[PDB]
């Protein structure tokens, strides 16, 4: 019948890998890179859009950074479509939370579900996994600001800086140069604009180029606010870390 | 409004003996002051030595030794042929009975 | 649904499927639990790979399953969460009908179960994960440990490690775990569990997570630096 | 060859390599016979053993009163189907009053089997039986194959070497019919036949199993010491 | 390659080799015929005698559906038994909601969508059998005949198994010799010559033979067995017709 | 079962449940416990539904410490409160309802202060500084209405406490059987043996 | 590949042959029936000398009156001993009466063919289940992944089964007293186990009538092991 | 290569099943002809009853879906028999769901829907046909709507199926340039089979008699087909011509 | 029968490419040339009608769809795919926007739900991806206007101005060199058709070219009159004559 045809998308390599999981990581590991960096007072997501086109309408654009609360965001490297599929889920899921306990979703929470989801697809079911790697940034009154990243396997873990998609191990090298814990806001993200500058792929970085936000203390007083930086925003700070 | 139960009237009589037993019962079939039957054998040898009457609503007495008959059958079938003993029987009936506790067997049993 | 057998034996009587799940396991960080007179010890390498990584919020290798009972892994970290959150949920159940909390004994059991079922259950493979499971039964001072592997088959163990270089660890063990007088203290216990960790691991630093439990929900995991007082003293003894 | 991974996969020539591989099972089954007359039907059947501390395995389940099979090939697969027989026997009785016609148990058993033979994830039954009654219309002998043909017969064999009590039940057709109101002389008229199937090994008192089903007689299984008599 | 592996796959020319492959399990089968007369059908068809072994008259393979269809068939026996099964449902059906027995060309279309599902999926495998089948009806005599695509037509004459050439110019004369209609005992005693001469085909092993017929004068529309002296008489027939 | 009252003073949560079970014509037992920990700085008491009350209490309890094994963390008592309201809320629409009241009393060691959660069988939840179920509110809300302050001591509560016993005692038509009196502040539960 | 419910040419399952292969690779079990109770023996077998062999469970209670040992994937055994268990006892409360050893011999046999794509393969484990009641007396079956059963007066399954198997044909006979059992069972594990027998790496148990099913323990089990060496010595 | 076997795409971008469904069309070596007239929409098929022993009522290959709706159909019979009563079923449910009755064009789409899905779910084969659908529309006027294995559908002026449909097709063509309107210009439904027949004949350069031929024809309320006598009245009208 | 094939038929190869993904897109590549321009004041959407046969009466076949009033679809690829497509985004309109807000969706809500629709036909048991690339065009009250384009894949982007299709390789290069952010909805007509020209080889009229706009409300195709704050559909379909009307001034 059609078991000729079926593939087996969740069984063990004699080596005890996951096929799918590591193909899919393979795909990821083409997609444009999402740095993630934790400071004391706040967090920096930064991502490099691939290679554009001057017909791209940017300020409506959105490919890399989400809103799941307005606590927590998520960068994304891979299949875009696969990631909002997630996304939706998760939004769905922290407000679940809010609507049960009425207080906000705790960031390792909504990380643990969602990657757990993943995880089902690659031991039962049958179908693919989702070609998608995650970085989380966000803030709660248990742990302060986090920083999580989830890849197909459904494994996840906790990181004060983080890349994801093409060039890691070089963004990451970078990374553990000149990360140092005592870090501001501000530091990290001159750090973040200037590992994507020397990781690129591209002739230059430019403001066309990358989606940017930041979570901040930075309010009235023991609150947070999400910024996603419009094409302007990031034009700016680019020439403020001098990079163009 | 429909009522799934009746009463058929009759009596039925068991005593045991040393080394015998006797199950009696009346062969009238009654409803209200009507008569159906002057003879309709309510007492019925089930096999293994065993007598069984259910007596009270005729259509589940009927019922329920029927299942009966068909319980010894399949004892005998997963059992290798061994005899059902009456205490087996008793406590396999109290199943039978009891399945129905939300709907019951309109009828007082004897074997 | 999804039915396919993927479990399955091969012409030699092997299930394949299963195997390939142990090499999972073989590939996963070391661990390494020990039993004294009236404690167990459970020790957890850390990859060397992973600095940059924040330590107040990243999964824990050790998971306290109720307040009496605790499980490590080695083999995949996102396949041990679903068994996790099974025990957790089974311990609470046997709470709520039996009024009494789970023996170690019978939680491994379950865990094991659960790993069985999915050897021979269609259209899903089987746990890359072997697991330690460590603790005291209610009003017993007696340790217990137990080991599981993703075919299902569990046992008790005096001292056991799984993982990557299991091999070396388990040899160390052999030779330095005398079952005639077992580790008498806290103290001795964490040492020997840390001794055999330092013949695989490569630094006493943050590569070194040590949970010890005592009777009666006694648990405490360790912090950085009373686990490297113990690496210390360790290095300083080896001078003849 | 590349034709008989499943049951739901004719072959070039029209053939179905999985139900003919089902067929082989009852090739390798032990040898039991069948026949009948007009007023009584027999089945014989040499049982195996696994070795010599082990039990000779039954071949002969009764289904009825009045009806009951012999096996060759997978006994768990007979065991299902006799079950089956069993309850639609039962449904007969309790819901009709009537006890179950052979050939109805026959068309039954036909279409039960057919099921499994057209189906993915299906395998056909591995086992052949020898269905023996008496009912409305007299004593009644059938042969069940996998394949789902059943065929209504004087007398038949099954299993490893059935050829020779074949041969000779056909040899034999116009003497044994004929065996009227005497169960022994059929009986030992059908022991006559399933030696011609033996080959080394010899018929003994825990190795032989006899059945019969007649005008009053309720179908009966003989082992043991009860089949010394005609050995 | 490959494209017969699997039952519903078009093969590069746009056929399904499985079907094709079903139809050499009905070439291998006996010979079966259906005749249509002036107010009925007539079926027959060749049992072949493996054994003496065999109770004459007790395996009997045309089938009725309702109380006025008969049905025949050659290739897998119980595939045809299925057949006849959910022919028997669908009968059932119709009549239950219509009142009326099912007319014949509806009975027809019912077992050609019931075969043509199996034409459909890999799941299944097609049926191995060609049927033979037909009867009288508010508009008169019927007779079809089912192939395992689930193709089907109506017919004068039908024919299949192993010896269907022969039949089918058997048949051709019949219905040439006899151009203004054939009567019910007439139909009868030519299908018996017909299986006779079929039966050259298969001369290994001898046959026994088996008719049946629905008619509208002979058997009040009701399929009945051809038993007994009429069918003594149609035994006789072909005899000396061979001869 | 009857009688379950609740006050928050300036630092803990004070809860008195009554001990009597009462079966048609006889009192069954005279020492019955109505409470159930939650986690180490929330409890809650319940009255209803006979079978049904301790089968809700034992349910919410399970749920908690699940809760608290998976984060390693105690839920706030305003958490607590709401996920059992969701229950009650949900239940009400059931085939068969729970028919349970229930007080929550808890200290929330994040914000340092002691919490009173009122809800209903039908998810009615509101945070009060003294509540009731049943008819026990009928007398002790005028009471408290008059002594009540939100300084007060633990001790001061047990005395305001007591007042509204022995007015019970003496108005109430059933013998409840004293009560059980339970204190919960940030040290966590403790049971007043004296009362 | 191919179906998980396909025969061979020789008319054999695949996946049940397979099974008789993991089974070969197991520790060994032994069970002798005689007329004064079924003894029944393993090879425990720990991989490791640090393993606590007294958790190696592979002699188990099913009811007051029959017990059962295995061999092969040990794992696989866990559900068909929850099969056993609960349907004596479910037995017991439909008919107050203890339930015959082949009627649940037959039960846990019932299960092994529900495999396909019901379980996704066969059971890679046979057991021996030893028993009493009052129609057949004492018993020992053979139970299979085959879903086949037979019943044996001695049998012995596992690895060293070829050998054992031979040398129970020799020594079984019908006036066997329990004793004599007992230290042939041991006798024959000594003789196929590739490490020396004591009272730590192998295990007895049996059923009598009188006192139900009973596992020995490790300091009784002890006593015969020495009375065993002390019969051999002399001649 | 088993992208050969189920409806995934090959890679170029191909559905190769799909393909080999629309080449079981031509089995039958059938070819039909569909025109338009004023009031009214003519369909012609070859008839070809090869076996004597066949009865030749029985042989067709055109339907009568509704009252107002008649279908052709190019392919083997079992695969047309399945599309004509889906097609009925679908006409039925329509009238009973929005009280009105289906439009032609509405049907040809809901078939179309179905053979899209067959072309994207694996465990389903397209089937082999091609189905020409015809009525006089209340709301269009006369109206031939044709589907595929594809699931391709369009509406024409007039259309041509089977193996010679080119000759059809380039005949019908070469008309239409030379009256520049979308249909023959008549009042009376005969004349239209007589256009219809007359350039089949001419364009395959074959003749007909009345047992080589099924007509079927749509106007205002109702579809019918033809008796042989019907076309031979149609036939003998031609020969005078 | 049932479906057995609960199983991907997508699924990653060893380089991380996803073969049915990539194998659509091709079939997409071979497909007509369509395209979408945007204006300040507007959007226009075209492409060529390459009709079947001369008898085919290329006006019962629309490859430009509305989908809401200010809504509009145009496709490359697979025609019956598309049509499948434009009957669940319509419907998904009502199912999961009109009937619980009581409006119409904004576009790129809309393109998110045919997004995640296509996504799924990627992931699923038993299903190959869709063979098309939509662009789809349309207007709502706090966004403005917008143009998107979504790929088999259920990936979607924003664009000022695109094409997909056969010749999408240069029309973008041709697009790139005449548009602005002050274009008017004529000039953005005007550039759409010069751009679709160059695909063109065959006949390029009214009749063998399709187009339609989203722009001002239009009244006149409301249906009736009295409800002031109902202005009537934003989306509009250019006539046969309306087209010849701007080709003289091309
Ligand atoms: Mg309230
Ligand atoms: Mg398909």
């Amino acid at each position: 019948g059609s078991r000729r045809y079926d593939s087996r998308t969740t069984i063990f390599s004699p080596e005890g890998r996951l096929y799918q999981v590591e193909y899919a990581l393979e795909s990821i590991s083409h997609a444009g890179t999402a740095i993630g960096i934790m400071a004391s007072d706040g967090i920096v997501l930064a991502a490099e859009r691939k290679v554009t086109s001057t017909l791209l309408e940017q300020d409506t654009s959105t490919e890399k950074l989400y809103k799941l609360n307005d606590k927590i965001a998520v960068a994304v490297a891979g299949l875009t479509a696969d990631a909002e599929i997630l996304i939706n889920t998760a939004r769905i899921h922290a407000q679940n939370y809010l609507k049960t306990y009425n207080e906000d979703i705790p960031v390792e929470i909504l990380v643990r579900r969602l990657s757990d989801i993943k995880q089902g697809y690659t031991q039962h079911g049958g179908l693919r996994p989702f070609g998608v790697s995650f970085i989380y940034a966000g803030y709660d009154d248990r742990y302060g600001y986090q920083l999580y990243t989830s890849n197909p396997s459904g494994n996840y873990t906790g990181w004060k800086a983080i890349s994801v998609g093409a060039n890691t191990s070089a963004a990451q090298t970078l990374l553990q140069m000149d990360y140092k814990d005592d870090m501001k806001v501000d530091d990290a993200i001159e750090l973040a604009l200037k590992t994507l500058s020397k990781t690129t792929d591209s002739s230059a970085l430019t403001y066309d180029r990358l989606e940017f936000a930041t979570i901040r203390k930075g309010a009235n007083d023991g609150e947070v606010y999400q910024k996603i930086f419009k094409p302007q925003e990031i034009k700016d700070i680019l020439v403020k870390t001098g990079i163009t | 409004q429909f009522n799934p139960y009746g009463d058929n009237g009759g009596t039925i009589l068991g005593i045991a003996g040393e080394d015998f037993a006797v199950l009696a019962g009346d062969t009238r079939n009654i409803t209200d002051y009507s008569i159906n039957s002057r003879y309709e054998p309510k007492v019925f040898d089930c096999g293994d030595n065993i007598v069984m009457s259910a007596n009270g609503f005729a259509a589940d007495g009927d019922a329920l030794v029927k299942r009966f008959k068909n319980s010894v059958k399949w004892y005998h079938f997963d059992h290798n042929d061994k005899k059902l003993s009456i205490n087996s029987a008793a406590r396999n009936i109290q199943h039978l009975l009891y399945g129905k506790r939300f709907f019951p067997y309109y009828v007082h049993t004897i074997i | 649904g999804y039915d396919r057998a993927l479990s399955i034996f091969s012409p030699d009587g092997h299930i394949f499927q299963v195997e390939y799940a142990l090499e999972a396991v073989k590939r996963g960080t070391c661990a390494v639990g020990v039993k004294g007179k009236n404690c167990v010890v459970l020790g957890c390498e850390r990859r060397s790979t992973l600095k940059l990584q924040d330590t107040r919020i990243t999964p824990s290798k050790v998971s306290k399953i109720d307040s009496h009972v605790v499980l490590s892994f080695s083999g995949l970290n996102a396949d041990s969460r679903i068994l996790i959150e099974k025990a957790r949920v089974e311990a609470q159940s046997h709470r709520l009908t039996l009024e009494d909390p789970v023996t170690v004994e019978y939680l491994t059991r379950y865990v094991a179960g659960v790993q069985q079922r999915y050897t021979q259950s269609g259209g899903v493979r089987p746990f890359g994960v072997s697991t330690l499971i460590a603790g005291f039964d209610p009003r017993d001072d007696e340790p217990k440990l137990y080991q599981t592997e993703p075919s299902g088959i569990y046992s008790s163990w005096s001292a056991q490690t799984i993982g990557r270089n299991s091999k070396t660890v388990r040899e160390f063990l052999e030779k330095n775990y005398d079952r005639k007088e077992p580790p008498a203290t806290v103290e001795e216990c964490v040492k020997l569990t840390v001794r055999s960790l330092l013949e695989v691991v490569q630094t006493g630093a943050k590569n070194i997570e040590i949970t010890v439990v005592k009777p009666d929900s006694d648990i405490v995991a360790l912090s950085s630096e009373e686990i490297n007082q113990y690496v210390t003293q360790i290095e300083q003894e080896k001078q003849e | 060859n590349n034709y008989d991974g499943d049951t739901v996969t004719f072959s070039p020539t029209g053939r179905l390599f999985q139900v003919e591989y089902a067929l082989e099972a009852i090739k390798q089954g032990s040898v039991t016979v069948g026949l009948r007359s007009n007023t009584h039907a027999v089945l014989v059947a040499l049982k195996r053993n696994a070795d010599e501390l082990s039990s000779y395995q039954k071949k002969i389940i009764k289904c009825d009163e009045h009806m009951g099979l012999s096996l060759a090939g997978l006994a768990p697969d007979a065991r299902v189907l006799s079950n089956y027989l069993r309850q639609q026997c039962n449904y007969s009785s309790l819901v009709f009053n009537r006890k179950l016609a052979v050939e109805r148990a026959g068309h039954l058993l036909c279409d039960k089997a057919q099921k499994n033979t057209q189906s993915y994830g299906g395998r056909p039954y591995g086992v052949g039986l020898l269905i023996i009654g008496y009912d409305k219309s007299g004593a009644h002998l059938l042969e069940f194959q996998p394949s789902g043909n059943v065929t209504e017969l004087y007398g038949t064999a099954i299993g490893a070497r059935s050829q020779g009590a074949k041969t000779y039940l056909e040899r034999t057709l116009d003497t044994f019919i004929k065996i009227d109101g005497n169960p022994d002389e059929l009986i030992k008229a059908g022991v006559e036949a399933i030696s011609q199937s033996l080959r080394d090994e010899s018929l003994t008192v825990d190795n032989l199993s006899i059945a019969i089903v007649g005008k009053d007689t309720p179908f009966t299984i003989y082992d043991g010491e009860a089949v010394a008599k005609y050995i | 390659t490959g494209y017969d592996l699997s039952n519903s796959v078009f093969s590069p020319d746009g056929r399904n080799f499985q079907v094709e492959y079903a139809v050499k399990a009905v070439e291998n089968g006996t010979t079966s015929i259906g005749i249509k007369c002036n107010d009925g059908v007539v079926f027959a068809v060749e049992k072949l005698i493996t054994s003496k072994l065999l109770v004459p008259q007790k395996n009997v393979k045309i089938q009725v559906v309702d109380r006025h269809i008969g049905c025949v068939y050659s290739g897998l026996i119980p595939d045809g038994r299925h057949l006849v099964n959910r022919g028997r449902e669908e009968a059932a059906s119709f009549k239950k909601l219509y009142k009326t027995p099912i007319p014949i060309p509806a009975f027809a279309d019912r077992l050609g969508q019931y075969v043509q599902a199996h034409t459909l999926y890999n799941s299944v495998r097609p049926f191995g059998v060609s049927t033979i089948f037909g009867g009288v009806d508010k508009n008169g005599a019927h007779l079809y005949m089912l192939e395992p695509s689930g193709s089907y037509w109506g017919y004068k004459g039908a024919a299949t198994g192993k010896g269907r050439q022969s039949a089918k110019a058997e048949l051709e004369k019949l219905v040439d010799h006899h151009p203004e209609g054939l009567s019910a005992r007439e139909a009868v005693k030519q299908a018996a010559k017909i299986i006779y001469l079929a039966h050259e085909d298969n001369k290994e092993k001898d046959f026994e033979l088996e008719i049946s017929w629905c008619s509208l004068s002979e058997t009040n529309g009701l399929h009945k067995f051809v038993k007994g002296d009429l069918l003594q008489e149609a035994i006789d027939f072909a005899q000396k017709e061979i001869n | 079962m009857d009688i379950i009252l609740g006050i928050r003073v300036q630092d803990s949560v004070i809860l008195a449940s009554s001990k009597a079970v009462t079966r048609g014509i006889s009192v069954l037992k005279d020492s019955d416990d109505k409470t159930r920990q939650l986690s180490p700085h929330t409890l809650m008491s319940f009255a209803g539904e006979a079978g049904d009350t301790v089968q809700f209490a034992e349910y919410i309890q399970a749920n908690i410490q699940l809760y608290s094994i998976r984060e390693d963390y105690e839920l706030s008592p305003q958490a607590v409160s709401s996920f059992v309201r969701q229950e009650l809320a949900k239940s009400i629409r059931s085939r068969r309802p729970y028919q349970v009241n229930v007080l929550i009393g808890g200290y929330d060691k994040k914000k340092n202060k002691p919490e009173l959660y009122q809800i209903d069988y039908l998810g009615t939840k509101v945070e009060l500084p003294y509540g009731a179920h049943g008819y026990s509110g009928f007398y002790t809300f005028s009471l408290l209405d008059h002594h009540y302050r939100p300084d007060m001591t633990t001790e001061e509560g047990l005395d305001l406490l007591k007042l509204c016993v022995q007015e019970l005692e003496k108005r109430m038509p059933m013998d409840f059987k004293g009560v059980i009196v339970k204190i919960v502040d940030k040290d966590g539960i403790r049971q007043v043996d004296d009362f | 590949d191919r179906g998980v419910s396909t025969f061979s040419p020789e008319g054999r399952l695949f996946q049940v042959e397979y099974s008789l292969e993991a089974i070969k690779l197991g520790s060994t079990a032994i069970g002798i029936a005689t007329k004064e109770g079924v003894v029944l023996g393993v090879e425990k077998r720990a991989t490791s000398p640090l393993l606590e062999s007294d958790s190696i469970e592979k002699i188990v209670e099913i009811d007051r009156h029959i017990g059962c040992a295995m061999s092969g994937l040990t794992a696989d055994a866990r559900s068909m001993i929850e099969h056993a268990r609960t349907a004596a006892v479910t037995h017991n409360l439909y008919y107050d009466e203890d339930i015959n050893v082949e009627s649940l011999t037959q039960s846990v046999c019932d299960l092994a063919l529900r495999f396909g794509e019901l379980m996704s393969r066969p059971f890679g484990v046979a057991l021996l289940i030893a028993g009493h009641d009052a129609d057949d007396g004492y018993q020992l079956f053979h139970a299979e992944p085959s879903g086949t059963f037979y019943r044996y007066n001695a049998k012995a399954i596992g690895s060293g089964s070829e050998g054992a198997q031979a040398e129970l044909l020799n020594e079984w006979h019908s006036s066997l007293t329990l004793k004599e059992a007992e230290l042939l069972v041991l006798k024959i594990l000594k003789q196929v186990m590739e490490e020396k027998l004591d009272e730590n790496n192998a295990q007895l148990s049996c059923i009598t009538k009188q006192d139900g099913f009973k596992i020995y323990d490790n300091e009784k089990t002890a006593e015969l092991i020495k009375e065993l060496k002390e019969k051999e010595a002399a001649e | 290569g088993y992208d050969r076997h189920i409806t995934i795409f090959s890679p170029e971008g191909r559905l190769y099943q799909v393909e080999y469904a629309f080449k079981a069309t031509n089995q039958t070596n059938i070819n039909s002809l569909a025109v338009r007239g004023k009031d009214c929409t003519v369909v012609i098929s070859q008839k070809k009853v090869p076996d004597k022993l066949l009865d030749p009522t029985t042989v067709s290959y055109i339907f009568c879906i509704s009252r107002t709706i008649g279908m052709v159909v190019n392919g083997p019979i079992p695969d047309a028999r399945n599309a004509a009563l889906r097609a009925k079923a679908e006409a039925a449910e329509f009238r009973y769901k929005y009280g009105y009755d289906m439009p032609c064009d509405v049907l040809a789409k809901r078939m179309a829907n179905l053979s899209q899905i067959y072309t994207q779910r694996a465990y389903m084969r397209p089937l082999g046909v091609i189905l020409t659908f015809v009525s006089v529309d209340e709301e269009l006027g006369p109206s031939i709507y044709k589907t595929d294995p594809a699931g391709y559908y369009v509406g024409y002026k007039a259309t041509a199926t089977g193996p010679k449909q080119q000759e059809i097709t380039t005949n019908l063509e070469n008309h239409f340039k030379k009256s520049k309107i979308d249909h023959i210009n008549e009042e009376s439904w005969e004349k239209v089979v007589e256009f219809a027949i007359t350039h089949m004949i001419d364009a395959l350069g074959t003749e007909f008699s009345k047992n080589d031929l099924e007509v079927g024809v749509a106007t205002k309320d109702k579809f019918f087909t033809l008796s042989a006598e019907n076309i031979e009245e149609r036939l003998v009208a031609i020969a005078e011509q | 029968m049932t479906d057995r094939y609960s199983f991907s038929l997508t699924t990653f190869s060893p380089s991380g490419k996803l073969g049915q993904i990539d194998y659509a897109l091709t079939a997409v590549k071979q497909g007509v040339t369509s395209l979408g321009i945007k204006a300040t004041n507007g959007v226009v959407i075209a492409t060529e009608k390459k009709s079947s046969s001369p008898l085919a009466m290329s006006e019962t076949l629309s490859k430009v769809s509305l989908l809401t009033p200010d809504i509009g679809a145009v496709y490359s690829g697979m025609g019956p795919d598309y049509r499948v497509l434009v009957d669940k985004s319509r419907k998904v309109a009502h199912t999961s926007y009109k009937r619980i807000y009581g409006e119409y969706p904004p576009t790129k809500l809309l393109v998110s739900e045919v997004a995640k629709i296509m996504q799924e036909a990627t992931q699923s048991g038993g299903v190959r991806p869709f063979g098309v690339s939509l662009l789809i065009a349309g207007h709502d009250e706090f966004n403005g206007f917008s143009l998107y384009q979504v790929d088999p894949s259920g990936s979607y982007f924003p664009w000022k101005a695109t094409a997909i299709g056969k010749g999408s390789v240069a029309a973008k290069t041709f697009l790139e060199k005449r548009w602005n952010d002050e274009l008017e909805l004529e000039d953005a007509i005007h550039i759409a058709l010069l751009t679709l020209k160059e695909s063109v080889e065959g006949e390029f009229n009214g009749d063998t070219i399709e187009l339609a706009i989203i722009g001002d409300e239009n009244p006149d195709l409301l249906g009736y009159t009295g409800i002031p704050t109902d202005k009537g559909p934003r989306f509009r379909k250019l006539t046969s004559q309306e087209i010849n009307d701007r080709l003289e001034a091309l």
